[PDB]
RNA sequence: GGGCACCACCAGGAGUGGAGCCUGCGGCUUAAUUUGACUCAACACGGGGAAACUCACCAGGUCCAGACACAAUAAGGAUUGACAGAUUGAGAGCUCUUUCUUGAUUUUGUGGGUGGUGGUGCAUGGCCGUUCUUAGUUGGUGGAGUGAUUUGUCUGCUUAAUUGCGAUAACGAACGAGACCUUAACCUACUAAAUAGGGUUGCUGGCACUUGCCGGUUGACUCUUCUUAGAGGGACUAUCGGUUUCAAGCCGAUGGAAGUUUGAGGCAAUAACAGGUCUGUGAUGCCCUUAGACGUUCUGGGCCGCACGCGCGCUACACUGACGGAGCCAGCGAGUACAACCUUGGCCGAGAGGUCUGGGUAAUCUUGUGAAACUCCGUCGUGCUGGGGAUAGAGCAUUGUAAUUAUUGCUCUUCAACGAGGAAUUCCUAGUAAGCGCAAGUCAUCAGCUUGCGUUGAUUACGUCCCUGCCCUUUGUACACACCGC
């Protein structure tokens, strides 16, 4: 309803949340994963990603 | 943690000062009626305008008026 | 809370459409997609349903799911006016 | 009555690798039955998704890293052949994993 | 006493420690210069290259996002809104000036939640690190003990390995190691291709001018060596020689793509640590806080300050160079349609960078990423010199809302310290070391960082327990919260 609750987040660390936690912190943004890292590592096996090397 | 610094000055939202039965409008034969002020003209009647010192507005349209009256 | 009530009605009409809504964690959004109100508002309604009974919520990754409970679907019926025989999604259309 | 040749690629992506060489086969046995003019299961170079990451959330203790990867394969047939009959191949042959999917325009 | 290891040392290399500068961390400073972590296992770490955001800190302001329960107003308004200038950092109705809107959402209380980069990792989960990638661990019988226990699990010799051979109240087993997996190497043997490369030939450019040489064109036809990447093989220490109770194995020649576990990793036991993380987490106990918040959110700073310590790092102390030309070759990658990605090609600009145009959702276009270090011919010749490039001043650019507390780039100018660095101490055994650049990661903009990549490519061992650590065995023990012990 307040007029002014918004700076402009177009772009850097704020506008860029991850999709589980919502963090601004370890945001892997390659191949649009847009996942804070530990998350990332905790589910990698079920989104494709397998260590072999 | 680092104490909290106390100037002291609060500053609360306002009640407002509510009032209806509002003393606008009239009537003196009782068959008709004599509006006091007067109405919008960008949004139709029965919103009244905002009566000050050579400075109106009205609140449908949050405030937006220029000309006296 | 502080809604306008016409918008809350039109959320209402929405979630009785549906028999269910999906919504973001995403406050200071303009709009929600499909109805015409802020995002906010329509998860800050949810809420209030949640509390007294009705809904059943799920916060899982920045998205809100929404189910209506018998009560909350006869008391939504309440709220719009129509009798019975009606939407939701508690059976199917026809054939689908 | 028609015989119009559209010339149309079959591209097939996936991850699961033997699936995908299954499903290539497949269709290759399918263009035989159907007897066609195609060049044969075109296999192009695995593209690897790396992902480096501190095995770590915090930081702390020795650094050590995790390399996560994926494996993309990317295989094209290329049928010189109507429209019809590339239809009636789409209809046939559909596995789970394997990304098919058809070009059509030459 | 006996083992093992370039996180040990030898024999050597490269170094760091000195110099300047980057960046971490102290110390001081500061409103605040947010916090976590300090032997290896803190200190270019928090993917932590902070311009705001991030952000937790400070100065200031804004906002409720106080779910729900129950009463006080319940329209003679609950509370919602509100242009105008003073107000206000301020086109924050932040309000006090105002007298118009708003219609029961609320709101005033009382139960009751909710949020918190608040606290406590010595309340926890999960994950990670470390003991340890070392070689260790276990139980079923059977034997020794009343018993805790023990033997098996070991004198020796082997091995990277509790790896094996052997000797044997132990026998056969499991875990760990190995096997395994992925990748790095071989395939003129298969299956394949105008998104990979060639051969003949068409047209076509130039040459010598005979037939021949280099080309350019997706014009045709055909091939799969290189390419990719499917299926397979291929190495098993193979053959031979010694050596060793003629065992395990080891050592040398031959062949072989490969003979260091073929190279490199991925995983990686039992038991743990009061190691780290409650600042990844709608992982969370309890405490605190809880509507002028320690919630949120704006605005301006700050993490970057400097008498000074250490820690990763870069740049150099030049002649194995510097500077100019010229030659000119990689591999990992990555890259947009709801955005604004990589961006060739053309013109402008000394540059940076602008512009028009494309091509690319990608073996197709960027991209042969014609990367550097290198190689060639010339200019300075061993002088704090043209080595070295710091601090400096100015302007030109770009990113963004915002560049001063130079973001970064470029242009001219300034030319400081430093003639190979003491005590100390790091890393290393082969395509390694070191050099060299690229590469993505973070990223609007910033590389001295990082994970990878390839290019150039050595010196010296191929041993030992001297040191250091660790492991066992035998010993001794007033210790068991276990030497930071008693
Ligand atoms: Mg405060
Ligand atoms: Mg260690
Ligand atoms: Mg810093
Ligand atoms: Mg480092
Ligand atoms: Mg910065
Ligand atoms: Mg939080
Ligand atoms: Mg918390
Ligand atoms: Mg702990
Ligand atoms: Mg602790
Ligand atoms: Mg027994
Ligand atoms: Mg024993
Ligand atoms: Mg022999
Ligand atoms: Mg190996
Ligand atoms: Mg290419
Ligand atoms: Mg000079
Ligand atoms: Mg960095
Ligand atoms: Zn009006």
């Amino acid at each position: 309803e307040n007029v002014w609750y918004s700076h402009p987040r177009k772009f850097g660390k704020g506008s860029r949340q991850c999709r589980i936690s919502g963090s601004h912190s370890g945001l892997i943004r390659k191949y649009g994963l847009n996942i804070d890292r530990q998350s990332f590592r905790e589910k990698a096996n079920d989104i494709g990603f397998y260590k072999y090397r | 943690k680092k104490v909290y610094t106390t100037p002291k000055k609060i500053r609360h939202k306002h009640k407002k000062v509510k009032l209806a039965v509002l003393n606008y409008y009239k009537v003196d034969d009782e068959g008709k009626v004599a509006k006091l002020r007067k109405e919008c003209p960008n949004c139709g009647p029965g919103i009244f305008l905002a009566n000050h010192g050579d400075r109106f507005y009205c609140g449908k349209c949050h405030s937006t008026f220029a000309t006296q009256k | 809370m502080l809604i306008p009530k016409e918008d809350r009605k039109k959320i209402y009409q929405h979630l009785f459409q549906e028999g269910v809504l999906v919504a973001k964690k995403d406050f200071n959004q303009p709009k929600h997609e499909e109805i015409d109100t802020k995002n906010l508002f329509v998860i800050k309604a949810l809420q209030s349903l949640t509390s007294k009974g009705f809904v059943k919520t799920q916060f899982s990754w920045q998205y809100y799911y929404y189910t209506l409970t018998e009560e909350g679907v006869v008391y939504l019926r309440e709220y719009l006016n129509l009798p019975e025989h009606i939407f939701p999604a508690t059976y199917l259309a026809g054939q689908s | 009555q028609e015989v119009v040749i559209h010339k149309i690629r079959i591209n097939l992506t996936s991850t699961k690798v033997k699936q995908l060489e299954n499903v290539s086969a497949n269709i290759i046995k399918n263009a035989e039955t159907f007897k066609l003019v195609k060049k044969g299961p075109v296999r192009l170079p695995t593209k690897v998704l790396k992902i480096s990451t501190r095995k770590t959330p915090n930081g702390e203790g020795s650094k050590t890293w995790d390399t996560y990867e994926m494996r993309i394969h990317k295989r094209y047939i290329d049928l010189e052949a109507p429209a019809h009959i590339v239809k009636r191949i789409t209809q046939i042959t559909i596995e789970p994993g394997v990304d098919v999917e058809v070009i059509i325009a030459a």
